[PDB]
């Protein structure tokens, strides 16, 4: 709990000093995934193969 | 491309309304084993130039 | 003067003619109510400034204290903050093209760059477009507090539409403007303008008359016939300053219009004009952002005489045709392959109703795409497998590369617009969103500012997504693409992605800026471009890249030489000389200078009742033009390129038991007043 | 998402959705947009049911 609370406090202290406008830029913009329904005919091997 | 378009617009199955041949061509196609559909206006339709043509036996 | 000596039922509401009694007014001499003589009253005359400079004293020059040759305010050309400033320093007045700004902050920035570069104290105008209720949504409130801060904006011309009367009340009284310009096109619009001026008989109103022979947007009405019925009822409103433009490019070209001897063609009295504005004549100036090839094309296109400007609706007339707008308003434009294609499209597809539109596009698809890739400026987007094609037959990688090629100028390493940059980035956000699966990982696109050089970024990016180079654009990522291409608040797309009912919605919108930057054109061929121009004015646009100051000076000097030869017998010494030019009327216009008493060693006591304010100011002013007459009569005091109210203009308000002292030829004014019995 | 589509759980709505332009998957019962991930976590119980 103390390592949790001290972390929270130093996070919010930075969010005040540095301002809440750059701290969102520290959180990386993660990528949402979509579905990629293809049709994908059976894969043709090469001739010599 | 087609599958994506369809599955989005609920038109996977497009019911045909008119046959590839026209009523006046529905018989002449039946007698010619070489008369085959050509395409125009983004449609696959039978014509008269394809029926009993003199060039389909080269 | 006409005296209806038959009947005694005076008087007509506008006093057009006299009645029986006006023979009888036996006040010592005041009976003689003269008739307006336009040839004598408002004739163009000369006047020398104390610096030795010669001006063309008109009713308009008198308002603006400068030559009577103003510059319209076209959206493509006049929006460039350089041409407008570099010609204010030339001494001629310009209205800033408000149409070219979509945000208050951008226009404010441009204004501030203007103020910093023009001479200290000069003022400028702002041309707005009344049919953009969004632009009048934020522009007007901007002008309010900006004028409240005191920026040198000295005019607001409301083009492409005349406002209602009660909103013109707000346009006049609240925002502290000096003069208001209006661009009427219909005789009824002129009636509306007069209805406006009579509502505020003291606030000056600049009536900018433009016929149909002009450039850019367009009017059907002939140039003369409207005013030939209204010149009289206008001049009976002393506040309206009348300016005629729409196809003036040379000094002698417009000199009959200034002099008024143009009416001779119609067996009418000479009907002089106050001032003359300019449109397309200036676009070939050096200080304009018109593309060099576009200026060269303009110089190439021959003019058209006024008697045959109406044939512009049919053929290239000297290389200029009209065409319907998005809303069917005509728009005079130069005639290029792209413009011809525009006209043909409007002629056959766009005139049709909504229903058969789809089919007409279907049967003409390939032919349209032909010229859209060949002759137009917003080309057909899809181009895959070395063939022109539809959108849904392109891989993601080639889609992105096409977006780059059509939204990023590789020469100047910049985007056409940062909002297009954000569109591109928002599209890559969907690409990566697609080709990834249950990742919760970092996106290669954290800040769109990475896109300021996409050419290499995307190229290396498609390595983390190889198959996007080979899987075609999906439909759900295609309709999303379109939904991007028409999101609000974004600059319209520089190409055409589809053929649907919104075809013109992609085809016509924002088809103006490309003449400024032909480098965004796919091949930098001006024949793709939409350049606005006036048919009749083109027969003077013979020199290219001449300084904007030289043009107006070249014509003002011609006017001065002509008016010297004609009305001053080739002798310049006869020209009246004034210290400064403006503000007070030197010609005895209907303004109270008779109750102005001038003197050398003068004192005149005053009490609380007599007089009212304005005439007291005038009494104090003196008749002739001196620094004191100026300072007491000036409406505006410059504070380092500011225009703040005149201090004396209220502190010298008439007061009880006071007295002022103007002694030794105005070498000092001395105001007194009673304190505790003492003065 | 396919089993959702053929069971009538989602419908690819397009156009304006409550004012905003939209081109994507939408719930079928309440007609509110749904990301491509919430499909499983939201319906997998019902589909297999
Ligand atoms: N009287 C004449 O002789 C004459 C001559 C030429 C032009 N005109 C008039 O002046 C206007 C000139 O404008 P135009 O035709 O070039 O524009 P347009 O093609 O009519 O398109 C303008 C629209 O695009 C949006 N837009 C444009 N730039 C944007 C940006 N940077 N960011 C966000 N949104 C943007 C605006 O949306 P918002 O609603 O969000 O602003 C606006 O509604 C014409 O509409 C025409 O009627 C008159
Ligand atoms: C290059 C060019 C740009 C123009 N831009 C505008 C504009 O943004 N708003 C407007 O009400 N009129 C605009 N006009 C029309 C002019 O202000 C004026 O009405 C017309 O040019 C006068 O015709 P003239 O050039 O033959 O004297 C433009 C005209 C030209 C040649």
């Amino acid at each position: 709990d103390i390592r949790r609370a001290v972390s929270i406090e130093s996070a919010i202290e930075q969010k005040v000093v540095n301002g809440d406008n750059v701290d969102a830029n520290y959180s990386k913009v993660m990528v949402e995934p979509r579905a990629n329904m293809k049709f994908d005919f059976p894969t043709l091997k090469s001739y010599d193969e | 491309r087609y599958m994506h378009n369809a599955i989005t617009r609920n038109t996977m199955f497009v019911a045909k309304d008119k046959a590839p041949y026209s009523d006046e061509l529905e018989q002449p196609v039946y007698l010619d084993p070489l008369a085959r559909v050509e395409e125009n206006k983004k449609k696959l339709v039978f014509s008269d130039k394809t029926i009993q043509s003199s060039q389909s036996y080269v | 003067r006409i005296i209806l000596a038959g009947t005694l039922d005076s008087n007509p509401i506008d006093d057009e003619y006299g009645f029986k009694h006006e023979i009888f007014q036996t006040s010592a001499d005041k009976a003689i109510k003269w008739a307006p003589d336009w040839l004598k009253e408002l004739r163009p005359t000369l006047v020398k400034n104390s610096e030795g400079k010669i001006y063309v004293k008109t009713k308009f020059s008198q308002l603006l204290g400068r030559a009577p040759l103003m510059v319209a305010g076209m959206t493509p050309t006049t929006v460039n903050t350089d041409i407008v400033s570099a010609s204010l320093n030339a001494g001629y007045h310009i209205e800033l093209a408000g149409g070219g700004y979509f945000s208050p902050v951008m226009m404010t920035r441009a204004i501030d760059d203007i103020v910093s570069r023009i001479k200290p104290g000069y003022g400028l105008g702002i041309n707005l477009i009344y049919v953009n209720p969004f632009m009048l949504q934020w522009g007007i409130p901007l002008i309010k507090d900006l004028r409240e801060k005191g920026y040198p904006i000295q005019s607001l011309t409301i083009g492409a539409g005349v406002p209602s009367i009660e909103v013109a009340t707000e346009y006049i009284e609240d925002l502290g403007l000096t003069h208001l310009g209006l661009k009427p096109g219909s005789v009824d619009a002129i009636s509306q303008v007069i209805a406006i001026a009579k509502a505020h008989p003291t606030f000056p109103i600049v009536l900018q008359w433009t016929g149909g022979r002009g450039g850019g947007h367009h009017s059907f009405e002939d140039f003369h016939q409207p005013i030939i019925q209204m010149y009289s009822k206008i001049r009976r409103c002393s506040n309206i300053v009348l300016v005629a433009g729409s196809g003036f490019g040379s000094d002698e070209d417009t000199y009959p219009y200034l002099s008024g001897y143009w009416s001779e063609k119609f067996n009418y009295p000479p009907m002089p004009f106050d001032g003359v504005l300019f449109g397309s004549r200036v676009m070939t100036s050096k200080e304009s952002h018109t593309s060099l090839a576009a200026k060269k094309l303009i110089v190439e296109c021959k003019g058209v005489p006024d008697q045959q400007w109406e044939q512009t609706y049919k053929k290239p007339t000297g290389g200029i045709i009209t065409v319907r707008s998005e809303m069917g308003e005509p728009i005079h434009k130069i005639a290029t392959r792209g413009v011809m294609f525009w006209k043909e499209l409007d002629d056959t597809i766009f005139n049709l109703p909504k229903n058969k539109l789809l089919d007409a596009l279907n049967k003409k698809r390939d032919h349209i795409i032909k010229k859209l890739n060949n002759d137009f400026q917003k080309p057909w987007f899809g181009k895959n497998a070395n063939g022109v094609c539809d959108l849904q037959e392109m891989t993601y990688k080639e889609v992105a590369n096409r977006l780059v090629e059509l939204m990023y100028v590789k020469k100047s390493h910049r985007w056409i617009d940062v909002s297009l940059r954000n569109m591109y980035g928002d599209f890559l956000r969907r690409v990566e969103e697609r080709f990834t699966s249950s990742a919760g990982t970092v996106s290669l696109l954290q800040n769109f500012n990475q896109l300021n050089e996409p050419e290499q970024f995307t190229a290396d990016f498609f390595e983390k997504f190889p198959q996007a180079g080979k899987q075609l654009i999906s439909e759900e990522d295609c309709d999303y693409f379109l939904m991007l291409a028409a999101r609000p608040g974004q600059k319209p797309v520089p190409f055409v992605p589809v053929l649907d009912e919104r075809f013109e919605f992609f085809f016509k919108k924002d088809s103006l800026w490309q003449s400024e930057d032909l480098e965004s054109v796919v091949d930098e061929d001006v024949q793709r471009t939409c350049i606005l121009h006036g048919p009749v004015a083109s027969q003077y646009t013979s020199k290219v890249d001449e300084p904007i100051g030289d043009i107006l000076n070249s014509i003002h000097e011609g006017h001065i030489a002509r008016l010297i030869k004609e009305e001053y017998a080739g002798d310049e010494s006869k020209i009246p000389v004034v210290e400064y030019f403006g503000g007070k009327k030197p010609a005895s216009v209907s303004a109270t200078s008779v109750n102005i008493i001038d003197g050398n060693q003068v004192v005149y006591e005053i009490d609380s009742e007599l007089p009212n304010k304005q005439e007291w100011l005038d009494l104090l002013a003196g008749t002739e033009l001196n620094w004191l007459q100026a300072f007491i009569s000036t409406d505006r005091i410059v504070q380092g390129s500011k225009h703040v109210s005149n201090p004396l203009h209220d502190i010298l308000t008439p007061a009880k038991h006071s007295k002022v002292t103007i002694d030794k030829k105005t070498k000092k004014l001395t105001a007194f007043e009673n304190i505790k019995g003492d003065l | 998402i396919e089993m959702a589509w053929i069971m009538g759980f989602i419908k690819y709505h397009n156009g304006n959705l409550k004012g905003k332009p939209y081109s994507g998957w939408v719930d079928a019962k309440t007609q509110t947009p749904i990301d491509e991930k919430d499909i499983k976590s939201k319906y997998e119980e019902e589909i297999l049911e």
